[PDB]
């Protein structure tokens, strides 16, 4: 089934880098668009970047842009989101989600209530 | 503690349907061939009726 | 300006006057007279011997304004006969003293090339409107209609100039004046005459309702479709019969000299010519306002020209709004001007199977579609 | 104890994986590889059904094979005569957000749902001459998407809630919640003797339900995307999902796993409503390229394609005897293939 | 406009040459 | 007799087209609105005489991307704003790049206008080269720190709706009322009847 497992995190000082891995199956990696969210301790889930089909239409939430880098490896099935500078406002659960559709310029995958093709997400303290 | 209790009810789920009995997908796969050949006539799609008895003609 | 009927009219009595004024006695000659020769052209009395007696020009003929005082030479022999000067003929005189066209027959090249093509291209898009099952709407209903119009104005057309031709210029080179004239007062004249003036009438109001009906949906109000189906078929097609019979009615009982085509009383060519300026007056201010609102949405999406350049454009054959814009945009009567009033009426009726047909998105992809299944 | 439940239920699915594993000695396309191939498939419009006003989310077959309910967002419920093209019942809804309908086996009712999140119950069969609402069955917290008598009694509805209800029309209450799927249920089938039932949800997987007892008894994934159409084979031993992911896909109840991909590299559009033919060789599908595809289900050849639809097709449907096809689409028209 | 002008135009140098004949004939 | 009760199914036939023929007529004649910010609500409003239906949805759960196929032969889809501004702009995103709402125009409120001259720069380190764009009228009597921010959550709503030229759907930016749906709804049909005709 589709599976995404995220790789990568843990304790940082405040700067220092950190890189996430998201390790993708099930399901053909190039046909989707990869997005990249957050739930910081005490808040709702928060978008942070996506990343199209090929790798050229590229995004990010303004509060990390210039900071955190998003690529995908669609020969290696996997998603990377290079972090730099961590800001203690940075910590949260950083989930690999995935949109729900292929070949789609389309995304709902915020959402609280169990949304199928989001990973398990791993912590980022800072 | 919320994600605790689904994870007891999807491990209840995922052993109750680990135990039951699989037959060979050769098995299944000739009972699905074997059912298409003996209704093969009864199938106006499959083998267009006469016009006589086609009720959209 | 003269009408072939009343010349071959006013020939017939000149012929009877004549032959009665030769059945009476001429004054007696020296027991030797001329035969009074009442010819098909010319009626004249007994000619005494000796006589060379130049004889005026008949008052039957046309051209009498043009000479008024003007004779042709007549000699009178001796013997109480012709002179018989001419070899190839007995009969000789001299009648010279008593007696453009390529503009035409290009200009009718053109008017009637267009009609040929626009009714080729208009029934051939009429019936794609039609055949295919996905393009019926209100809409199409309306160029369903229009194309219909055009069709029947590009007929009466050939009916009515095929008919003048045959009629006049083959009767002509065969003589059949006699039967030339029999049409001329039998209803056939009228019958076709007013054919002609309705199809017309009917395509200038058929614009006038593709104009109503384009500026209603855009300055949209209450309207049962069924029931405005009802008032756009009434007012295309019956409309036009309301004024056109009215000025059948007064060319029957009245001014039905020749054929239909006199204009004699300009008063009674209001009745078909107010109501048909009517319709153009109108799709001028409901293309002015439909421009106004073009403009408009081009002024919020914001080069003006292009996109406003294709939408004038396309919307003059639509409302046929080029009746007023060729009467004042651009002595008067030159080839320029007529090969440009004529031209694009003719090809009008193409157009609009070329603009709103044969190019539309919803009726070029409708093939596409089709083409596949195939 | 997350972390120990999670390391839990990550060795029971490797234990079921390689169990399906071992049951997967021969492949379907191995073993019907010497079979005669159906060949090209045509059907033609028979019947264009042109009453709806807005687009068609649902229809439903009579058992009859010849009366038909359809549903559009217009908020209107129509009952066809396929035959004549009469229709012989439009009934207005209080919503005219619908999306399923259902016509019970027996030709007194008709059920319909969607936004309001009311499945609502209309006997056509009253003395009064009147359809009127019979009942109102409220309970779900999401919109419906599917509804399928079982009886005059008893109906099972699916659920943008992500669960599925057995209901008891008389009382109106909820008999039975069959929970489990984590997306929105998109769709249902009852199996032919009406014991099991198969839904597919917005999570890529397919569950099999006990309708007497309640609880799930298989879960099949092999999609990747929302699973929209889903239906029986006519054995009633295995089943058709349709999804997002532009593939068909046959899957097998005792086997437990998958048999068959319905795809091809020119389909990017998903899968809106799957069904059979009466023997089960034939799988019709409808797209989003607004065309029905025929598949051979023994051999996944594409035998033929219903090509008649201006907009998505939304529902597609054969009739109990197998005579017709219908497909809706949202194009507002209804069309019959033969 | 219409051009009921050419339709008369058509007639007119048409009659005038309809006239033509009649009196050129006439004449023989 | 086949033929006595084949009457009876053409006259019912016959009484359903004509009551069919009045329901066509409210359903043209109506404005249905999806109002986004019992399973559903339903507002009743008329402006000019002219019939709007505005649907709310309720009991529905935050995943969309289902029953929101169900509004694409909308008039329009009102979309309310009040980091809760990003994850709007990341679901007007979603809308507008739709496959069945590439047709559907969203009239755009950007509310919380009262509140926002009270009080950003935070989630959008991009409002600090940004100017109030002088090509547009600002309220008078009002400074010009918060027209700024006014026209900046604009223009992040509007970089989204230029980018798509794929489908034949217009955004409609305001600053909040019922005139301006009125009016934009008047705008959005004679956008669509000129595209039928070809003049746009």
């Amino acid at each position: 089934q589709v599976q995404l497992q995220e790789s990568g995190g843990g304790l940082v000082q405040p700067g220092g880098s950190l890189r996430l891995s998201c390790a993708a199956s099930g399901f053909t990696f190039s046909n989707y668009k990869m997005n990249w969210v957050r739930q910081a301790p005490g808040k709702g889930l928060e978008w942070v970047s996506d990343i199209s089909q090929s790798g050229a239409s590229i995004s990010y939430t303004g509060s990390v842009k210039g900071r955190f880098t998003i690529s995908r490896d669609n020969a290696k099935n996997t998603l990377y989101l290079q972090m730099n500078s961590l800001k203690p406002e940075d910590t949260a659960v950083y989930y690999c989600a995935r949109c729900p559709a292929p070949f789609t310029r389309d995304c709902f995958d915020v959402t609280s209530t169990t949304y199928a093709y989001r990973g398990q997400g791993t912590q980022v303290t800072v | 503690t919320a994600s605790i209790a689904q994870a007891r009810k999807l491990v209840e789920q995922l052993k109750m349907e680990a135990n039951i009995d699989r037959i060979k997908v050769s098995k299944a796969a000739a009972d699905l061939m074997a059912y298409c050949e003996a209704h093969a006539k009864e199938d106006p799609l499959l083998t267009p009726v006469p016009a006589s008895e086609n009720p959209f003609r | 300006t003269v009408s072939l009927w009343e010349t071959v009219q006013k020939w017939r009595e000149y012929r009877r006057q004549c032959q009665r004024s030769l059945t009476e006695d001429p004054p007696p000659a020296t027991d030797l007279f001329c035969n009074r020769t009442f010819d098909e052209y010319a009626c004249w009395p007994d000619g005494e011997p000796g006589s060379f007696v130049n004889v005026s020009c008949p008052w039957y003929l046309p051209w009498a304004s043009s000479v008024p005082q003007g004779h042709v030479y007549r000699f009178c022999t001796a013997e109480g006969l012709w002179l018989q000067k001419d070899n190839s003929s007995l009969p000789w005189r001299d009648l010279s003293e008593c007696e453009p066209e390529e503009q035409l027959l290009f200009l009718y090249i053109i008017y009637t090339v267009g009609y040929a093509l626009s009714f080729s291209a208009l029934v051939i898009a009429s019936a794609i409107l039609l055949g295919f099952r996905h393009l019926h709407c209100t809409r199409n209903y309306i160029h369903l209609n229009l194309f219909a119009s055009f069709i029947l104005r590009a007929l009466s057309v050939f009916i009515k100039d095929a008919a003048l031709k045959w009629m006049y210029s083959t009767a002509a080179q065969q003589h059949q004046w006699d039967g030339l004239l029999s049409y001329q007062d039998s209803l056939s004249c009228r019958l076709v005459f007013l054919l002609m003036q309705y199809c017309v009438a009917a395509n200038y109001y058929w614009l006038l309702v593709e104009g109503v009906y384009l500026y209603t949906l855009l300055a949209f109000s209450v309207f049962s479709e069924q029931w405005i189906f009802r008032l756009y078929v009434s007012i295309g097609w019956g409309v036009p019969l309301l004024f056109v019979v009215p000025w059948g009615i007064v060319k029957y009982l009245y001014e039905d000299e020749g054929c239909w085509t006199r204009n004699s009383n300009m008063n009674y060519w209001l009745i078909i010519r107010l109501p048909i300026l009517f319709a153009i007056g109108v799709n001028f201010l409901i293309f002015v306002r439909v421009i106004c609102i073009v403009v408009s949405k081009l002024k919020a999406n914001l080069d003006i020209k292009c996109r406003l350049a294709k939408s004038t454009l396309t919307l003059i054959p639509l409302l046929g709004t080029h009746e007023v814009i060729f009467a004042f945009v651009m002595g008067t009567l030159r080839f320029i001007k007529l090969f440009t009033e004529l031209s694009f009426t003719s090809f009008q009726g193409l157009m609009v199977a070329i603009l709103y047909c044969f190019v539309n998105n919803e009726v070029q992809l409708e093939f596409r579609k089709s083409w596949e299944r195939w | 104890e997350l972390d120990q439940l999670r390391q839990e239920a990550e060795q029971l699915k490797n234990q079921i994986r390689d169990a399906r594993k071992a049951c997967a000695d021969a492949t379907l396309s191995q073993i019907t590889n010497n079979i005669d191939p159906v060949g090209r498939i045509q059907m033609r419009t028979r019947r264009t059904l042109r009453g709806h006003l807005a687009k068609i989310y649902a229809m439903h077959w009579g058992t009859d094979s010849r009366l038909l309910v359809s549903a559009s967002q217009d908020g209107k419920l129509i009952i066809w005569d396929s035959y004549t093209t009469n229709k012989v019942h439009a009934i207005p809804l209080r919503s005219s957000w619908v999306m399923t309908c259902a016509y019970a086996p027996s030709g007194n009712y008709v059920a319909c749902g969607g936004l309001d999140n009311i499945c609502s119950i209309y006997n056509l069969k009253t003395r009064e001459g009147n359809v009127r609402v019979s009942r109102e069955l409220a309970g779900h917290t999401g919109y419906l998407s599917c509804c399928r008598f079982l009886d005059d009694n008893q109906i099972v509805t699916s659920s943008g809630d992500t669960t599925c209800a057995l209901w008891d029309i008389e009382t109106g209450q909820q008999t039975t919640t069959f929970t489990g799927h984590t997306g929105d249920v998109m769709s249902l089938s009852l199996a032919p003797d009406t014991r099991l039932f198969v839904s597919g949800a917005c999570d890529a997987s397919a569950k099999l339900w006990d309708v007497r007892e309640g609880m799930c008894r298989q879960t099949f994934t092999g999609h990747e995307s929302d699973i929209n159409a889903i239906c029986f084979f006519p054995n009633g031993n295995a089943f058709a999902t349709g999804s997002d992911d532009a593939t068909c896909r046959l899957f097998d109840l005792r086997a437990d796993q998958e048999l068959m991909t319905y795809s091809h590299d020119n389909i990017i559009c998903g899968i809106t409503s799957v069904s059979f033919s009466k023997s089960g060789r034939l799988l019709l599908a409808g797209y989003d390229d607004f065309n029905c595809n025929v598949w051979d289900a023994l051999k996944a050849d594409r035998a033929g394609v219903l090509a008649g639809h201006d907009n998505r097709v939304s529902c597609l449907g054969v009739t109990d005897d197998g005579m017709a096809v219908a497909t809706g689409s949202w194009d507002s028209f209804l069309k019959i293939w033969n | 406009f219409g051009e009921g002008t050419f339709t008369s135009d058509l007639s007119k140098q048409m009659e005038e040459e309809a006239v033509r004949l009649f009196i050129e004939w006439l004449k023989n | 007799d086949q033929r006595n009760e084949e009457k009876a199914q053409r006259e019912a036939n016959k009484k359903i087209e004509k009551q069919l023929q009045k329901d066509k007529q409210v359903y043209r004649a109506t404005h249905r609105l999806l109002l986004l910010g019992s399973g559903i609500f339903e507002t009743k409003f008329q402006v000019d005489k002219v019939n709007f239906h505005m649907f709310d949805v309720g009991a529905q759960r935050d995943e969309r991307r289902k029953w929101i196929q169900c509004f694409n032969d909308v008039t329009a889809i009102i979309f309310v704003v009040a980091n809760r501004l990003q994850a709007a702009l990341k679901l007007f995103d979603s809308i507008w790049n739709n496959k069945w709402l590439r047709d559907t125009s969203v009239i755009l409120f950007l509310n919380k206008q009262d509140l926002l001259a009270e009080k950003i720069e935070d989630y959008f380190p991009e409002f600090a080269r940004y100017t109030t764009p002088e090509d547009a009228t600002p309220e008078p009597g009002e400074d010009p720190r918060v027209t700024r921010a006014k026209y900046f959550i604009r223009d992040e709503f509007l970089r989204i709706s230029t980018a798509s030229g794929d489908g034949r759907h217009y955004c409609y930016p305001h600053f909040t009322n019922i005139r301006r749906v009125f009016n934009d709804c008047r705008d959005i049909i004679q956008r669509m009847h000129l595209r039928q005709y070809e003049l746009l």
